[PDB]
């Protein structure tokens, strides 16, 4: 998984965010999608992301390139480029008026199956969101940004589940919380989460019961799906093997349609 | 004609508003009462044809913020009847003696109005080409509704090969963004527009304006993305727009000026 330095060529920055960067490059002549992460004194952030990723392999889920380790200090997570920038910004540019309903259930299945890997290898995402899903260049959507990925045990408070944030262990049902919210940002076309509420009311509105309507134009079916993953009671919550019977079950007679 | 057409003895032009190269503009009343904004065509600029395309469209186009045509008189001299928009142009409005008093939660509202109708042009797959605050017009409550060579408001690839579409029509907005939040200024301050053409082309973006916040900006640098199928729908800065103060910037004070 080791590669050489002098192969990359760092082109731009694709983006700066609260946790790391990435910047497109040029790895032996291709594109290729490189990432450094903040605030980790110690490089184990970056350990643990870079070895997880080793041990995945799904088609739905960025693959790991190799990693870069500068004596100097620069550490490098070089990945496979994905064109079409994050799934979010996606939505919001093509718009309602470009994609159909069988592109927004196809890249829920993306996600979905990409999930049921995920569970299926005993791991726990714990950072889904639209954001952290990217689209390739022939529309296939992957998940991604694997920092937080651990075994069966800081968290977005708008995608992450009650017990969550509350408890110290996370769980796959958390992350099947996260996926009715992330499903919720595709039928929204990349809107934010919880719209007309304080960041601060969030979860104990949430927890007296509160959930988003569903989106404008969004398959009654879809929303149920979003629903069953918004239940109180975690252990009542779908399984993802479960999440995608549903969708194919929703595909099948097309009832997004 | 349709019976859009009305006799041109219930209308009553009144006070003369403003004027221009094709005719001028009245407010007025129509039939017994309803105020009303009365265009007229000069026979001598445009043909009847011409001052009859901005009728074929406007007919068709109903919504909230788009300033609703009430009915035409065909046969010259012309008289195009719409619903009266009491404060004039935004620039006007904003430029002016109220302007000085609008803070960011009151300028972030009309642009997410001024979107909501952008957003309605944009589900109908028409096309504006002309979005700027000297095109919105302004009413009772700050309501805002669009409707009716600027180079420092149009996107580049309209600017020099002339592809118009909703998404060059999302780069005015990001100008328009920044009339809203200087409350009045030309864009590109102290540039001719072949500087605007110039930068533009060579990656310039307008600076964040005096105490606009940051998450403004972000969005209009979002609306000025080089390429076009990138830029943002109306339907994503509107509801952007709409949860500003709550999802984006809930811990903002008032300011100098925004």
């Amino acid at each position: 998984w080791a590669l050489n330095m002098k192969e990359l060529k760092l082109l731009q920055t694709i983006g700066k965010g609260e946790f790391g960067d990435v910047m497109l490059g040029d790895y032996r002549g291709n594109k290729v999608a490189v990432k450094c992460i903040k605030n980790d004194a110690t490089a184990q952030a970056f350990l643990a992301e870079a070895s997880v990723m080793t041990q995945l392999r799904h088609s739905n889920l960025v693959q790991l390139l190799g990693v870069i380790v500068e004596e100097k200090g620069g550490l490098y997570i070089v990945t496979e480029y994905m064109a079409k920038g994050s799934l979010v910004d996606y939505l919001r540019s093509r718009g309602r008026s470009v994609l159909g309903g069988d592109c927004l259930l196809k890249f829920s299945l993306d996600v979905c199956e990409a999930m049921e890997y995920l569970e299926g290898n005993n791991f726990v995402h714990r950072d889904l969101a639209a954001r952290n899903v990217l689209v390739s260049e022939d529309n296939v959507a992957k998940v991604s940004d694997f920092g937080l990925t651990k075994e069966a045990s800081k968290l977005p408070v708008k995608w992450t589940a009650p017990e969550a944030l509350r408890e110290k262990k996370f769980s796959t049902k958390s992350d099947v919380w996260s996926f009715g919210i992330l499903l919720w940002e595709i039928y929204s076309f990349g809107r934010v989460p919880y719209p007309r509420i304080p960041l601060k009311d969030v979860v104990p509105r949430v927890e007296k019961g509160y959930k988003m309507d569903a989106p404008d134009g969004c398959p009654p079916a879809v929303y149920e799906v979003m629903k069953n993953c918004w239940h109180l009671d975690a252990a009542m919550r779908p399984s993802f093997l479960q999440l995608r019977e549903q969708l194919e079950h929703i595909k099948t007679h097309e009832l997004h349609l | 004609k349709d019976a859009w057409e009305i006799p041109r003895e219930s209308l009553r032009l009144e006070v003369k508003l403003g004027q221009g190269c094709f005719g001028e503009v009245w407010m007025g009343t129509w039939n017994g009462t309803t105020r009303v904004a009365i265009k007229t065509l000069k026979p001598g600029t445009m043909s009847p044809e011409a001052f009859l395309q901005e009728a074929q469209v406007m007919k068709k186009l109903r919504h909230e913020k788009l300033v609703q045509l009430y009915a035409v008189v065909s046969e010259e001299p012309i008289y195009i009847v719409t619903e009266y928009m009491s404060k004039g142009s935004l620039l006007d409005f904003l430029k002016g003696e109220m302007g000085k008093y609008l803070r960011l939660p009151q300028l972030v509202d009309m642009a997410a109005q001024i979107a909501s109708g952008m957003a309605y042009v944009e589900r109908m797959n028409y096309v504006h080409r002309d979005l700027r605050a000297a095109n919105i017009l302004v009413g009772e409550n700050l309501v805002c509704k669009v409707a009716d060579f600027p180079i420092k408001w149009t996107a580049p690839e309209a600017a020099l090969y002339g592809r118009f579409t909703i998404k060059s029509d999302v780069w005015s907005f990001g100008i328009l963004l920044t009339e809203l939040t200087t409350k009045g200024r030309v864009p590109y301050p102290g540039m001719v527009n072949r500087e605007v053409l110039d930068q533009v082309e060579r990656g310039y973006r307008m600076p964040c304006p005096p105490e606009c916040p940051e998450s403004l900006h972000d969005l209009m640098c979002q609306c000025w993305r080089k390429d076009p199928e990138e830029r943002p729908t109306f339907e994503y800065l509107q509801a952007f727009l709409e949860d500003y103060f709550t999802s984006t910037e809930p811990q903002y004070q008032p300011g100098e000026n925004l």
